[PDB]
């Protein structure tokens, strides 16, 4: 080669995504206490 | 007078109850009730 080119290029990389949190009692049952009492019998699904 | 409450009881190895938490009392009790432990480590916890 007898010449050269100074090239600038872009590389786009993801780093993080949105941090989400879920309340089980609001999602599965909302505000009803009967569903909350029945959901208490399902153990540690929501802790997991 | 008894009211509709959610409580967590600590059962001894002999079967007796040795400690209790009223989950509606203060934010610390709500933090303890969101987990299943009477001891909470240092950190920030989302509470139900
Ligand atoms: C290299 O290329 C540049 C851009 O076209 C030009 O100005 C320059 O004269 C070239 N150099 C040679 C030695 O040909
Ligand atoms: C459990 O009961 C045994 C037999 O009475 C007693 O020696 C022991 O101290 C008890 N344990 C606790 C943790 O209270």
């Amino acid at each position: 080669p007898t010449n050269f080119t100074i090239s600038v290029t872009t590389e786009v990389m993801p780093v993080s995504m949105t941090k989400t949190s879920v309340d089980c009692t609001m999602y599965i049952c909302g505000d009803s206490v009967e569903c909350s009492t029945l959901l208490l019998q399902y153990g540690s699904f929501c802790t997991q | 007078h008894l009211k509709r409450r959610t409580m967590m009881f600590k059962y001894d190895e002999n079967g007796t109850i040795v400690d209790a938490i009223d989950c509606a009392l203060d934010p610390l009790s709500e933090t303890k009730c969101t987990l299943r432990s009477f001891i909470v480590e240092k950190g920030i916890y989302q509470t139900s």
